[PDB]
């Protein structure tokens, strides 16, 4: 059959998010709430094209709305921050329910520097709407033709010329 | 009986015979040329039915 088609090198460079688990674990919901668009966009792009192929750039705002979240942490609550995710990189599942008075001092001093109110139980697992430009896939399964139908019954249906036919039988 | 009436009568089962034996001729060949092509009503052996698929959003969009 025919040549699949990768992409270049060069479309997959990208800035990578080169910290750990719990660096993104203890900013998940200030990320789901202020890094909402280009995720759900990209969210959309994925799941409605079924080919990460075609979604590599709405993928890159991702890479490219994540940074610039972190940078508008890192300019102005680094400590709490810090001091925040270490406390959930101390346990081994991770807890959020171990840490809540660090919890507490980062989403005091970000709503005070920056205005972000952590989203509350429910709000994040929301099913939103996402308003994009690029078209709708008419064949997302890159389905061929279906074959046609048996043509179906019609027709008044009338008695069995000469009865069952079988052998001497007229009834 | 009359002649008339055994002749008439000869020609009507005549009739009615030759009739049955050219439908069961196209019976049979009925029969042959859909069990060799599929698309006829009748040897129509079951396919999965698509009204058992799912087609919700997934956990994983590759599908
Ligand atoms: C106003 C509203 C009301 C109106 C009412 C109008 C009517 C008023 C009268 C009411 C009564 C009507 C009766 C029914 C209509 C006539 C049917 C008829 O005679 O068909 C002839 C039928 C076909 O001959 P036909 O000349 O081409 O047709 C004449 C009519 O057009 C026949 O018409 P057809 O072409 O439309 O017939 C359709 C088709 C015509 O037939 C065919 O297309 C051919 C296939 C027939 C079957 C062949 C099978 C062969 C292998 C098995 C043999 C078994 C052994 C034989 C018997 C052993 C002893 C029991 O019939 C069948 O296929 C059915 C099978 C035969 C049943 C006949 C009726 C039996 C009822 C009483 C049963 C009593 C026992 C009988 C003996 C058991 C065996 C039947 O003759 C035979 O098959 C030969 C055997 C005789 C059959 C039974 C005769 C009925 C009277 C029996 C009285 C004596 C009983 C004695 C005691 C018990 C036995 C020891």
């Amino acid at each position: 059959p025919g040549i699949v088609e990768l992409p270049s090198l060069e479309d997959l460079k990208v800035q990578e998010v080169k910290v750990s688990s719990s660096v993104l674990k203890a900013a998940a919901h200030h990320y789901g709430a202020q890094c909402d668009k280009p995720n759900k966009e990209f969210m959309l792009c994925r799941w409605e094209e079924k080919d990460p192929r075609r979604c590599l750039e709405e993928g890159k705002l991702v890479n490219q709305c994540a940074l610039e979240f972190f940078r508008q942490i890192k300019r102005h609550c680094a400590e709490p921050f810090t001091e925040y995710w270490t406390c959930i990189d101390y346990s081994g599942l991770q807890l959020f329910r171990r840490c809540r008075k660090e919890q507490a001092q980062f989403d005091k001093c970000v709503l005070d520097k920056l205005g972000w109110v952590r989203p509350d139980l429910g709000e994040l697992s929301k099913v939103t709407k996402v308003k994009t430009d690029r078209p709708l896939p008419e064949n997302p399964y890159h389905s061929r033709a279906r074959p046609e139908p048996n043509p179906e019954v019609e027709g008044d249906l009338k008695p069995a010329r000469h009865g069952s036919r079988l052998f001497f039988w007229t009834m | 009986d009359a002649p008339e009436k055994n002749y008439e009568r000869t020609m009507a089962i005549l009739q009615i015979e030759s009739e049955k034996a050219e439908l069961r001729l196209k019976e049979l060949e009925v029969r042959r040329l859909m069990r060799a092509k599929g698309d006829g009503p009748w040897f129509q052996y079951p396919t999965i039915d698509k009204a058992l698929i799912d087609h919700s959003p997934k956990a994983t969009p590759d599908n």
